[PDB]
């Protein structure tokens, strides 16, 4: 019953920065880790970043791909997490898709998958 | 004269560690506490006492004295102090926001990770409540994360509540196994049990 | 959790003295170890001072024994650095440092959660 929009998707230039937005309706996401999804078509779906209730870099995640690039952030006061996303290359193309359920913590290995956005589309090229 | 002294040996030397969700307690009692055995250490990453000066661990009595043991990574040794927060605070191992005791840890990189990943220590992940201080939690119920019923089996945001930290060598720091005693002294009353050496 | 605010640094001459103030707020100031630390040009934070709960005991950096001297006052969440007889070699940022708890290894800056923003001193000649 909580619903998820994903924002802040469009065009950009390689090596230029974009800040996703994941805002929830219905539930407060506050008590609850997220997480941000990407998928190309054709690719199958592959998590990007995990942010834990505590909000801790020790419990916050990112794929191999996107560490040193990408800041994962939420501020509960308006129901919304961030994806900061700077270095934009080609390859970080795809679907952006936020996602929660109710664990506490994301681990490395293990990120939710129950409540989805419609996603936002994020293009790196000319 | 008979010298008890307290087998603190048996728990900074112990060949197994406990998983943090499964944690160890030895019951420390009728005995002498030297601490002096730890004095010339220097691979000990944190030795913080609470209420008690670590230079006074010597000259003090106490009623009761647990010692707590497990491994955890290291950038979780931080959650194992009074008023923390996180998945090992919350769900494994929970301090008592007065604490009065001692938290000593050490990189255990060498005996604790494999070549593949060590999947002989646990922690919990999932948990519907936080421990209370010193709750133990080794229940393996199936946990659900979605809408729809488990029926005690794993399957689509229904997890198993347990997850392994598969140590490998090159691990970051960070990811590292450490082990933990953690010493806990009781000032109630009742009669002191453990008392430095005379 | 707690900010820490360094105050009373800057310019003296060799052989004349300072005191710095470093004020604790947010939690209950006598649940904290104070220290401080000092940092030279491209060196490492150095231990200088801390002080137990209680006031006691009090723990000094080999080079200020004798010169500094480190105090709480638990009613003002305030802890002290009385530096007296400075050279040259003590000019470096001072930083303010707080834990809960107290550490076998005092003058490790590991062992500290809480860090001010630190104060300049410089000890001319
Ligand atoms: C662990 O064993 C070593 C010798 O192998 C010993 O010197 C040390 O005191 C022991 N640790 C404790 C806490 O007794």
């Amino acid at each position: 019953q909580v619903q998820l929009v994903e924002s802040g998707g469009g065009l950009v230039q390689p090596g230029g920065s974009l800040t996703l937005s994941c805002v929830a309706s219905e539930s407060s996401l506050a008590p609850y880790r997220v997480a941000w999804f990407r998928q190309a078509p054709g690719k199958e779906r592959e998590g990007v970043s995990c942010i834990s209730r505590d909000a801790h870099p020790t419990s916050t995640y990112y794929t191999a791909s996107v560490k040193g690039r990408f800041t994962m952030s939420r501020d509960n006061a308006k129901n919304t997490v961030y994806l900061q996303m700077n270095s934009l290359k080609p390859s970080d193309t795809a679907v952006y898709y936020c996602a929660t359920d109710l664990g506490g913590y994301c681990s490395d290995s293990n990120y939710p998958r129950a409540w989805w956005g419609q996603g936002t589309q994020v293009t790196v090229s000319s | 004269n008979i010298t008890n002294l307290c087998p603190f040996g048996e728990v900074f030397n112990a060949t197994r560690f406990a998983s943090v969700y499964a944690w160890n307690r030895k019951r420390i009692s009728n005995c002498v506490a030297d601490y002096s055995v730890l004095y010339n250490s220097a691979s000990f990453s944190t030795f913080k006492c609470y209420g008690v000066s670590p230079t006074k661990l010597n000259d003090l009595c106490f009623t009761n004295v647990y010692a707590d043991s497990f491994v955890i990574r290291g950038d979780e040794v931080r959650q194992i102090a009074p008023g923390q927060t996180g998945v090992i605070a919350d769900y494994n191992y929970k301090l008592p926001d007065d604490f009065t005791g001692c938290v000593i840890a050490w990189n255990s990189n060498n005996l604790d990770s494999k070549v593949g990943g060590n999947y002989n220590y646990l922690y919990r992940l999932f948990r519907k409540s936080n421990l209370k201080p010193f709750e133990r939690d080794i229940s393996t119920e199936i946990y659900q994360a979605g809408s729809t019923p488990c029926n005690g089996v794993k399957g689509f945001n229904c997890y198993f509540p347990l997850q392994s930290y598969g140590f490998q060598p090159t691990y970051g720091v960070g990811y590292q196994p450490y082990r933990v005693v953690v010493l806990s002294f009781e000032l109630l009353h009742a009669p002191a049990t453990v008392c430095g050496p005379k | 959790q707690v900010q820490l605010v360094e105050s009373g640094g800057g310019l003296v001459q060799a052989g004349g003295s300072l005191r710095l103030a470093c004020i604790a707020s947010g939690r209950t100031f006598h649940s904290y170890v104070m220290a401080w630390f000092r940092q030279a040009p491209g060196k490492e934070r150095e231990f200088v001072a801390a002080i137990s709960w209680s006031s006691t005991p009090t723990y000094y950096g080999e080079s200020v024994k004798g010169r500094f001297t480190i105090s709480r006052d638990n009613a003002k969440n305030t802890v002290y650095l009385q530096m007296n007889r400075l050279k040259p070699e003590d000019t470096a940022v001072y930083f303010c440092a707080a834990d809960r708890g107290e550490s076998y290894y005092y003058t490790r800056p590991t062992e500290y959660e809480f860090w001010g923003q630190g104060t300049q001193v410089t000890v001319s000649s």
